């Protein structure tokens, strides 16, 4: 989920 | 409404073309001239002739080649997922979870587009690494690719085109049974309509093959198993293998995968 996986979040951000 | 499903299929095929530079049509056109890597000597010759950048044992090197390819595949897949109507509304936690569990299944699905029974297009189609050579590799490296080749041979018999694959890939991303999902309800509702779009897509584009939809959905579980077996074989050699250090994006994806 969002806590971990910063790299995934940042690809999803834009 | 059939027309709304033909408009979803068209939007996904357009996004798929925009997101994935090496499509199956280009891959088929090539496979039917790339540098052939078929043994140790042809590999050493190859990486000077031929998509790997960094500050600077063959099995490890080929493995880092695939890792580099993965990282850029995730980026294409992520850009594609964002175009699937309704995906950018799901709980951002659950977008991350779908990406996390979907990305390798898409990678192996699309890897099949670059495979024939004897090898695989590498580095955007400028190379062709033979299945035999990949099999000849030592320890457990000679087993990385073989299940992918066996899957691809059966999957490629379905003769899907890129327009088919755009919806199939989307169906895979929006799986409601991924571990740890918060809101499975709107995910299944998106997936349910993608499956209707896929079904209409397969009846229009493959009128002659009965039960292609059925055969296709069974392949989805094949993909899950391939990734699960890869997960373990990855955890096998993180003990013996001293020289491997997974790319950060990939160790984040693999973190508590399976
Ligand atoms: C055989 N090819 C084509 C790509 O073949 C691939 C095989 C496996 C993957 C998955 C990686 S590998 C791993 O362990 N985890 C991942 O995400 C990704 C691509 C090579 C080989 C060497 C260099 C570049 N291309």
């Amino acid at each position: 989920n969002t806590k971990n996986h910063p790299m995934l979040m940042n690809l999803l951000k834009d | 409404e059939s027309a709304d499903l033909r408009a979803l299929a068209k939007h996904l095929y357009d996004s798929y073309i925009k997101s994935f530079p090496l499509t199956k049509a280009k891959a088929r056109a090539i496979l039917t001239s790339p540098f052939v890597i078929y043994d140790m000597n042809s590999l050493m010759m190859g990486e000077d002739k031929i998509k790997h950048i960094t500050p600077l044992e063959v099995a490890i090197r080929i493995f880092q080649g695939c890792q580099f390819r993965s990282v850029e595949a995730v980026q294409e897949i992520t850009e594609y997922a964002k175009s699937i109507p309704g995906f950018v509304n799901l709980d951002l936690n659950d977008q991350v979870t779908l990406l996390k569990y979907g990305v390798h299944e898409i990678i192996y699905t699309m890897l099949a587009s670059l495979m024939n029974k004897d090898g695989v297009l590498i580095s955007e189609g400028q190379g062709f690494m033979t299945r035999e050579f990949l099999k000849s590799l030592r320890k457990p490296f000679g087993d990385f690719m073989e299940p992918k080749f066996e899957f691809a041979v059966k999957f490629n018999a379905l003769e899907l085109d890129d327009s088919d694959l755009a919806i199939f890939i989307a169906v895979i991303i929006l799986s409601g049974d991924r571990p740890g999902l918060l809101n499975v309800k709107p995910i299944e509702d998106i997936q349910d309509n993608l499956l209707q779009a896929l079904e209409l897509q397969l009846k229009l584009n493959h009128p002659e093959s009965s039960q292609l939809f059925a055969k296709l959905l069974q392949k989805m579980t094949d993909l899950r198993q391939i990734v699960t077996e890869h997960v373990q074989l990855l955890q096998v050699i993180k003990k013996t293998e001293t020289d491997m250090s997974l790319h950060p994006l990939l160790q984040e994806i693999y973190k508590d995968l399976y």
